[PDB]
This record gives structure tokens, C-alpha cells and sequence, in this order.
């Protein structure tokens, strides 16, 4: 069981690092999507002002 | 403005005023009952104190661990409270006292452990944190000694291991029929209880100890401490009854004041409504 | 009084103050029939904070010094916001409520508490 | 759809209904009406807003706010300000109702909001008193009820046969409608006065706004205890109709025992849990201004509340939890959100998707 | 049991990753409204130029 | 019949001798029962004296009930 | 004299400088004392500030008393 | 509701049901504060029978025909009298309260309880 312990410890640390990679990669991608969407909204709004 | 609603509210308040008067009636009777129950526990403690004092003075060879003051590292508290509220500021004042005492013990760099009796204390010191050792709930008005052996046994067992050095008893004192005062008193390091008795008047006879005196002394001390805890709980019950009586009387007076205010408001509104009705009738009649 | 004109922070402070005062106004009836000790600890804390808030809105005007005698005070907005933020955060729970009466910014409160 | 999680779930409003908005001054009646107008961006129903006895600055501000959000492209504003003669303030609602009825008789849908019918009643009282007509209660003329009735009774829904007959066969397929949202103001919550009693009798419901709830932070201040809608469940989409039961019963239970709210320390466990859930659902109903929710957002929030996913979050943080959850769904699950918004269905697939999304949010987002 | 302790210590890594993700999302979401108001005011000043 | 506020100003002179003699017990029983009716709900720590008064008052109150169209001579 | 509701909008300009500078916020002192005593009828803590204010308000209240036809100077 | 016009058993059953219901309505605050455990052995039967009675007033409407199943019942008065006399007496005290919901005569509630 002592030998098993370190193997499980490593198999937890690597999974934690994989979670780190995945979610941190998701967050900034969502942020970029939000930036683009806000830019599109502003594009829609400015031309409305000009047409008015 | 729907005056019948105000009339119904006044009637309900006057009914609750009658409700509280009867609760005061009952609380006085139970205060009397607990007060006369406190007296019946006196002879047992008196006889035990006499026997223990004579035994310890006649055989001064050894000192028991409950009668010697060793240096303090941890202390203990046995906190007794009520199970339901609506009894003045009894529990609040008691908890303020114990909190201040604990804060004073903190600067001495000695930590504390607790043993709680009563629902209010359980909740308050579960939210407070601390190091609880035992809990007890639903004590009642006339507790049986069996219900109290748990907390005192836990505290004494913790004392025997050297974990504890003092064990304070936290309760209320019955000053008179209307006033109660919080108390914080140590019990396990037994303060010499009138040990000056039976030294000038002592005689030249000792008992015939069927067991060795040491075991007998231990058995006496345990029961004596338990009886002290019991008759400290009973006094708290009496104090709770007195506080509830006082609180009910105060509530009755406050309801009586509310009635006198709502009556004035109702009268003002009634006159205003009559005036409005008459004005409208006269206007409608004159316009036709 | 909307977030798009006065800013987010000022709006939040004002709404929190009004909420505290409203809850105290609702508790005022129970503490009259029953006692102050029937309430939980949060409600007692709210009552104390609300009394302090009510006191802290008092102020000596420049033109009212004839009636009382104390000189007037002129409190900038930033001082008001900073004082009320602290008072809501609980930083001033150790100041007696009589120190919030007829004073200017939050510094006068601390000075008056120390004088007491 | 009005866009409020409380109104759309507990006091629904259909097409052709007449829902009253009643409450004390400065409690958010005009804000609710304007949000209802704004939420109609995509439903494609024309709106008409009538202002009676309001200073022109407020009318200008309302018009500018409608223009900023783009909701003026389909709205008509009728303004009878406070300086206008009493005849104009008396006639304005009828002339707004005619402009509304133009759309009803031709197959299209419309929505008209009378602002402060109390001021129309006051103007008509001034007109009648100067003509020496006999007054009644509170110096109003005897026929105020008939003044309001023949105005509110025009808001209705007509069948396809009527619209086909009216247009001589041009609009055969469809059916018309016209919805009304009259607004009344009461003095110190006195709903036993003359005009509010008359108006409550005619409409198909009401929405009470309370001052004490408004100050305490609950905005909008909708009072669920005494707000009803006689149309009821038939005016809701399938999913919201299926989901609103939990909200309604939670508020009912939290309201039965609100008298003991300050005594949670001295109670059993069942009622304490009931209070714990009722406080959370009450906190859920808060909402900002000028930001309405589509039916998908309401469905997601209400479902997350029903299945106890909010039971482990402290009360002070529920609003942030809800906003973050809705944003998370808007980001990750766009196709599902559009599926719910487009139709309103509710199947095992939709429930499973919603539950999976909620679980993944709680696991991996940390609002 | 100390292997179980390393499992605990990795949990903190997830919590840190989540908070860092939210911080990124917020700090770059705010830029979107920055851009929104920038385009609004640019349209507004263009409006004065064109109204002149 | 609300016995608390009901009144007859003619009084005793409008009764036959037997009922005039016997009415005092009924009147005092209703008075005592109405004074301490609040205690009827507890019924736990009632002392001996007031419990007797409650027992008599409730019994007299139950006595006064009557049907319709069945007068008593 | 109810110190709570009683004012002189002329203020300190209507008295000689002695009384003008001696009498400060006496009226407001009693106005706050009334409310504090009404709110703290049942206060079981009575921190020293409130105790001082309540022990001063009673002094000031009992101070202002005189008999019919007894003009001071 | 007069024994002369509706007989004596009808009137007595109605009076007993009204008494049970208006005592259970009074027990509400005590049930909410303490719970069902600390009530006396009497007034627990009252709670159970009152809940059963409240359920048994439910009725399926024939004209609905949707969500119900076109369940026209139109129970004779004698059936209801028998059922409520039995329920008050206690012959049905062992049946779960969910059986008394949305049915007609006692035969139907017996059948529903036995099915479950
Ligand atoms: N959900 C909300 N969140 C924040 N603020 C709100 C909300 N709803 C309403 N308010 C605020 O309530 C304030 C006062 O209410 P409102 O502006 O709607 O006037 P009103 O109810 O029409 O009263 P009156 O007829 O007397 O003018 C508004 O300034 C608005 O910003
Ligand atoms: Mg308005």
C-alpha cells in the first residue's frame, strides 16, 4: 500500500493540472467572445445614431 | 378607514393582556415550588460536608487531587441555562459574564473547555466555537440526578488526566423574589468549606472504615461534587421562574399602554369619518 | 439616485443605508412589547448600527449657530461616503452612539469618542 | 411577456387581458410599464403609451429612454400634460385607445398603457363640477364608473371571423387583440377609496406595489399576497406554467408564518427549513431596471430554485449566483437557450440539459 | 494518510485556478464596456461635427 | 346572551320569589368564571381554589344552553 | 414645559449675554434625554455614556421647577 | 342547517365536523412552533382527522374532462353522511390521507387505498 500511495498522489496531481489547463483556457476564450460581441453591439448602435 | 379592523386589533391586544396575567400567576407559583425545593437538598450536602471534613482532618497523611491547587494550564466551565426564552435577560447576562471571564483567562495564555446544560447555552456556544466536551438538553424543572451525571462525569474525567486544572460552575443566584445575579464559582479545586469546624470541638474518636480511607474519601468527593452541581441547577430553575414572572408583568404593562394609544387614534379617526360623511351629504343635498 | 449618474459605489451605499433603516423600523415594534433580548444577535447589531446611522445624519448648519451656538460644518460628498461605508462595514462598532451626534465628517466622530 | 421573474411566474398577463398596476406614489409603476413596453422588442406587438397629467420633463425623459433602447420604433406616445386643459386630460385615453384599436381590427396585436387614470378621473371631476352636476362620494360625479368602463372594456381579443368581416376578406387567417395596463395611485395604501374600488372591479387582476417592500430592497416591490390574475395559467408558456408551482407554494408557505420570522432560534426544524427556503426564493425575485429576461432565463432560474440547487448558498449572495448562472448559460448553451426561447417546450431532453448545465456550473464555475 | 493530504493540497490548486479564471473574465469584460462608451462618444462628437 | 354587558334596570322586582332568591348563585358563578376564563387553557398549575371556581363556572356555562321552541316554566 | 417641542425662532438674540452664553443646547440635551430614557427603560447593560446622560437629564429636569407667583431674576 | 329540516344525524355530523375543523385551525401556531410530537395524545387524532376531512372535500368536476378523466360523481347525500359518520367515529382512521383526495364516495377511497 505504501508503494500504491505515491502512484495515486501523482495520478491526482496530473489530473489537477489538466483541470488547470482546461478551465483557464476556457475563461479567456469566453472573455474574447464577450469582447467581440460588445464590439458588434457598438457597431450596431453608432450607425443607428447616425441614421437618426 | 375600516374602523372595525382597529376595534378587532384593540380587542385582540386586550385579550393577550389577559393571557399574560395568567402566565405571571403561574410563574409565581412555580417560583415558590422551586424555592421550597431548593431547601430539601440542604441536609444531604451538610452531612456530606461534615463527614468529609472530619475524615480529612483526622487522617492528614495524604492530600486528594481534588483538594490541592496545582498550576493551571486549562480551565473548564459547566454552563447551565434555560431551554426556552421569554425569561428576561437571564441567559444574555450570564453569557456576557462567562465571555468576559474567558477573555480574562485568555491573556493568561490558558485555553478553555466547556460542558453545556440547556438549549440556549448549546446554541450560543455552538455558534461561539470553543472546545465543547458534552451537551445536555431538555433538563426540565425537577431534574433527576441521573440526567446531570454526564456533564460532571466528563469534566471530572478530563480533570483526572491532567488536561484540566480548574472547573468553574456558571449559574444564577437567587437574591430575592425579583432579582437574580450571575455567578462564576470554582468547584473541583474544593475551597476549604469551613474546615475550621471540628478542630476545637473535635473528639477523640474516629470511624471504623470498612474500606481503606482513600477509596472512601474518593467516593465521598465524587458524590459531593455531583450534589453541588444539582443544587446549583435547581437555584437556576428558580431564578428562571422569577425572571419569567417579571418579564410577563412588563409585557402586560406595555400592552396596557398600547391600548391607551390606539384608543386615541381610533377616536380621532371616528370623528374625522363622521365629519367627512356629513360634509358629503350636505354638499350633495345642496347641489340638487 | 441611479447607478448610471452617481456611480455604483454611492448607489450601493445609499441602498444599504435605507435597507438598514427599514429593518430597524420594522423591528421597532417587537422591542417595545417584548424586550431587546428576545432578538437574535444580528438584529441587535442592526439596531445599534441603525441608531448610529440616525445620529450621524445630524449636522450643525452655518445658519443655525444662532439657536445652538456651535459653528457650522460643510461636509464634502467623499467624506460622507467614506464614513457610511465604514459604519456599514462594522469598523465603528466600538464607538458609543453619542459620538455620532452633531458632527461633521468621520474624523470628528473619532475625536469626540476619544474625548469621552 | 413583461420580463419580470415575479410577474411572469405569479401574475401572468395574456393577450387581451386588462391588468391593473396599483400602488402608492414613487414605488415603480411607471418603471414596470416602461419595462413591459421595452420587453416587446421581438414579440412584434405594437405599443401605445398615454401620459395624463404629467409635467413635460418626465414625458421627455421617458421618450428619450425609449429612444435609447430602440423601443420607440414601434411605440406611439400620447401626451396630455399638466398644463393642458381639463378636456384634453379627459379625452386623451380614448384617443389613445382608438390608435390602439387600429391594429386590433386588422389582425395585429397591440398593447396600450394608460398612465394615472386617477388624473383622468380628477380632470373629469373638475369638468363635471363646473357644469353643476350633482356630486357623489368624494365629490366625484355619479358616472365615473361608466367613464372608466367604456374605456377599459374596449381592450379585448376578437376572433378571426370578426377581423375577416372588418377587412372584407383581406386579413382572413389571423385574430386581433389589445392589452391594457391602467395605472392607479393610492393614498397610504387605502384601496377602499372611490376610484381604485371602481377600477379594481373592472380589470382582470392587479399588481400591488408596496412601499415597505420597496425600501427593504425588494425591487420590484410586487406584493404576491394580494396580486392575482384571473386568466391564470392559460396565459403562460408550457415550461413556465409547469415550473411556477414551486415558486408559488414556497412564497405561500413563507408568507403564512412570516409573523415568526425574527424568532427562528425558537422553532422546530421543519418551519426553520421553510423559512430558509422562503427567504432564498424571495431574494430570487429581485431584478434590476431596463434589463428584462427572456423566458429561458426565467425557466433556468426557477428550475435551479425548485430542485434545491440554491439551498447551500448564503442569502446575501443569491443575486450574484443567479446572474452568473444566467450568463454561464448564455455563453455555453446558446442552442438550448434559443430552443427554449423560440418555442417554450418542456421535455425530458430539456430538463436533462438544464440539470446538466446547472450541475456543471456549480462544479466548475465558482460565481 | 499523508497521500490523502496531498489530495487535499491539490484541491487548493483548483480553487486558485477558478478564482484566477474569474479575475481574468472580469478584468477583460470591463474592457468591453470601455469600448462601448468609447464608440458612443465617438459617434456623439461626429454628431456635433455633422450637425455643424 | 352576553351576560357581561346585558342589563335590566328593573332588577329584582320583576322576578318571582323563588327565582329572585336563587339567581344570586348563577350571577356570582358567571362573574367568577368570566373574571378568570384565561386560566381555562393552561389547566396544569392551577391551585385548588381557582380550579374549583373554573369547574363550577364551566358547568354553569354549559347549563345555560338551550334549544328552540322548548321553553322552561 | 415639554423641552422636546418648544422653540424660540428669535433664539439667543432675545436674552442678555449672560443667559445667552450660559444656556447652550440645554433644550436639545433634554430633547435627546427624553427619547433616550424612553428607549432605555428596560436596558440591562447601561454603559457609562448612557448612564451619565440619564443621570444628567434628571438633574436638568428637576432643576426647572418653581411655584406660582415666584418671579426669579 | 337545522335539525328540523335536515334531520338529526345530518345536523350532528355537520356540527362535529365544524368543531373538529375549528379546533385544528386553532392548533396551527402550536403545531408550527413546537411540532407534532409534544401535543397531547388527544388533539393528534384531531389533526389527522381534520387533514383527512379537508382532503375528503375535494371533488372531480365532470365538465372538465381534461386532467381529471370526465369523472362525474354526483354522490348521493346518504353516501356522504355515512362516510363522514364513519370518518368521525374512527373506522377509517388507519387509511393514509392521500387516499381521501379527489374521489367520490367511501367505496372509491377504500378502493384507492387498497390499490396502493
Ligand atoms: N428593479 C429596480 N431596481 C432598481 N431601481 C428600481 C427598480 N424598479 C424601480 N426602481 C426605481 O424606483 C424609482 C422610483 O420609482 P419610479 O421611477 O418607477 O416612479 P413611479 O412608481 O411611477 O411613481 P410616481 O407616479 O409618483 O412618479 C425609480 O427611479 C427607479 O429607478
Ligand atoms: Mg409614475
Amino acid at each position: 500500500d505504501l508503494a500504491d500511495a505515491q502512484a495515486q498522489v501523482k495520478q491526482e496531481l496530473d489530473a489537477a493540472k489538466a483541470q488547470a489547463a482546461q478551465l483557464i483556457e476556457q475563461a479567456n476564450r469566453r472573455a474574447a467572445q464577450l469582447i467581440e460581441e460588445a464590439r458588434t453591439q457598438a457597431a450596431a448602435e453608432g450607425e443607428r445614431i447616425r441614421q437618426q | 378607514a375600516n374602523l372595525k379592523e382597529i376595534r378587532a386589533k384593540v380587542a385582540s391586544i386586550k385579550s393577550t393582556q389577559k393571557i399574560t396575567r395568567a402566565m405571571q400567576m403561574v410563574a409565581a407559583s412555580k417560583m415558590r415550588r422551586a424555592q421550597e425545593r431548593m431547601a430539601q437538598g440542604r441536609p444531604y450536602a451538610d452531612n456530606m460536608r461534615r463527614v468529609i471534613a472530619h475524615l480529612v482532618q483526622a487522617n492528614p497523611e495524604y492530600k486528594h487531587r481534588y483538594m490541592v491547587d496545582r498550576p493551571v494550564k486549562r480551565v473548564g466551565y459547566i454552563i447551565v441555562s434555560s431551554d426556552r426564552g421569554l425569561a428576561g435577560g437571564l441567559n444574555i447576562n450570564l453569557f456576557k459574564k462567562v465571555v468576559q471571564h474567558v477573555k480574562a483567562q485568555q491573556e493568561q495564555s490558558i485555553e478553555v473547555q466547556f460542558a453545556l446544560i440547556g438549549q440556549k447555552a448549546v446554541s450560543f456556544f455552538k455558534n461561539y466555537g470553543g472546545k465543547v466536551l458534552g451537551a445536555t438538553t431538555q433538563i426540565g424543572d425537577a431534574p433527576s440526578l441521573e440526567q446531570l451525571t454526564g456533564s460532571v462525569q466528563v469534566m471530572l474525567d478530563a480533570f483526572d488526566k491532567g488536561e484540566l486544572d480548574r472547573i468553574y460552575l456558571v449559574s444564577n443566584g437567587f437574591v430575592n423574589a425579583m432579582t437574580q445575579k450571575p455567578k462564576v464559582e470554582q468547584l473541583v479545586p474544593l475551597a476549604p468549606a469551613e474546615e475550621g469546624d471540628d478542630l476545637n470541638r473535635t473528639y477523640g474518636w474516629d470511624y471504623i472504615y470498612e474500606p481503606e480511607a482513600e477509596e472512601l474519601l474518593n467516593g465521598l468527593l465524587v458524590r459531593y461534587i455531583e450534589s453541588m452541581v444539582y443544587q446549583g441547577v435547581i437555584e437556576n430553575v428558580a431564578c428562571e421562574q422569577s425572571a419569567r414572572m417579571v418579564a410577563m408583568k412588563a409585557a402586560t404593562d406595555n400592552a396596557g399602554q398600547l391600548i391607551k394609544d390606539l384608543q386615541l387614534i381610533y377616536n380621532k379617526l371616528r370623528q374625522a369619518a363622521i365629519t367627512q360623511e356629513i360634509s358629503e351629504i350636505v354638499g350633495g343635498a345642496a347641489a340638487v | 439616485l441611479d447607478p448610471l449618474v452617481v456611480g455604483q459605489e454611492h448607489y450601493e451605499i445609499a441602498r444599504a443605508v435605507q435597507n438598514v433603516l427599514q429593518r430597524y423600523k420594522e423591528l421597532k415594534d417587537i422591542i417595545a412589547i417584548l424586550g431587546m433580548d428576545e432578538l437574535a444577535e444580528e438584529d441587535k447589531l442592526v439596531v445599534y448600527r441603525a441608531r448610529k446611522i440616525q445620529r450621524f445624519f445630524s449636522q450643525p448648519f452655518h445658519v443655525a449657530e444662532v439657536f445652538t451656538g456651535a459653528p457650522g460644518k460643510l461636509v464634502p460628498l467623499k467624506e460622507t461616503i467614506r464614513g457610511f461605508k465604514g459604519l456599514l462595514a462594522g469598523e465603528y462598532d466600538h464607538i458609543p452612539e453619542q459620538a455620532f451626534y452633531m458632527v461633521g465628517g468621520i474624523d470628528e466622530v473619532i475625536a469626540k469618542a476619544e474625548k469621552l | 411577456q413583461t420580463g419580470y421573474k415575479s410577474v411572469d411566474t405569479m401574475i401572468p398577463v395574456g393577450r387581451g387581458q386588462r391588468e391593473l398596476i396599483i400602488g402608492d406614489r414613487q414605488t415603480g409603476k411607471t418603471a414596470m410599464a416602461i419595462d413591459a413596453i421595452i420587453a416587446q422588442k421581438n414579440s412584434g406587438i405594437k405599443c401605445v403609451y398615454v401620459a395624463i397629467g404629467q409635467k413635460q420633463s418626465t414625458i421627455a425623459n421617458v421618450v428619450r429612454k425609449l429612444e435609447e433602447t430602440g423601443a420607440m420604433a414601434y411605440t406611439t406616445v400620447v401626451a396630455a400634460a399638466a398644463a393642458d386643459p381639463a378636456a384634453m386630460q379627459y379625452l386623451a385615453p380614448y384617443s389613445g385607445c382608438t390608435m390602439g384599436e387600429y391594429f386590433r381590427d386588422r389582425g395585429e396585436d397591440a398593447l396600450i398603457i394608460y398612465d394615472d387614470l386617477s388624473k383622468q378621473a380628477v380632470a373629469y371631476r373638475q369638468i363635471s363640477l363646473l357644469l353643476r352636476r350633482p356630486p357623489g362620494r368624494e365629490a366625484y360625479p355619479g358616472d365615473v364608473f361608466y367613464l372608466h368602463s367604456r374605456l377599459l372594456e374596449r381592450a379585448s381579443r376578437v376572433s378571426a371571423e370578426y377581423v375577416e368581416k372588418f377587412t372584407n376578406g383581406a386579413v382572413t387567417g389571423k385574430t386581433g387583440s389589445l392589452t391594457a395596463l391602467p395605472i392607479i395611485e393610492t393614498q397610504a395604501g387605502d384601496v377602499s377609496a372611490f376610484v381604485p374600488t371602481n377600477v379594481i372591479s373592472i380589470t382582470d387582476g392587479q399588481i400591488f406595489l408596496e412601499t415597505s417592500l420597496f425600501n427593504a430592497g425588494i425591487r420590484p416591490a410586487v406584493n404576491a399576497g394580494i396580486s392575482v390574475s384571473r386568466v391564470g395559467g392559460s396565459a403562460q408558456t408550457k415550461i413556465i406554467k409547469k415550473l411556477s408551482g414551486g415558486i408559488r407554494t414556497a412564497l405561500a408557505q413563507y408568507r403564512e408564518l412570516a409573523a415568526f420570522a425574527q424568532f427562528a432560534s425558537d422553532l422546530d426544524e421543519a418551519t426553520r427549513k421553510q423559512l430558509e427556503h422562503g427567504q432564498r426564493v424571495t431574494e430570487l425575485m429581485k431584478q434590476k431596471q431596463y434589463a428584462p429576461y427572456s423566458i429561458a432565463d426565467q425557466a433556468v432560474s426557477v428550475y435551479a430554485s425548485n430542485e434545491g440547487y440554491m439551498a447551500d448558498v448564503e442569502v446575501k449572495k443569491i443575486v450574484d449566483f443567479d446572474a452568473a448562472l444566467i450568463a454561464y448559460f448564455r455563453s455555453e448553451y446558446a442552442p438550448l437557450m434559443k430552443q427554449i426561447d423560440e418555442t417554450g417546450d418542456y421535455n425530458k431532453d430539456i430538463e436533462a440539459a438544464i440539470k446538466a448545465g446547472i450541475e456543471s456550473f456549480k462544479a466548475t464555475q465558482t460565481y
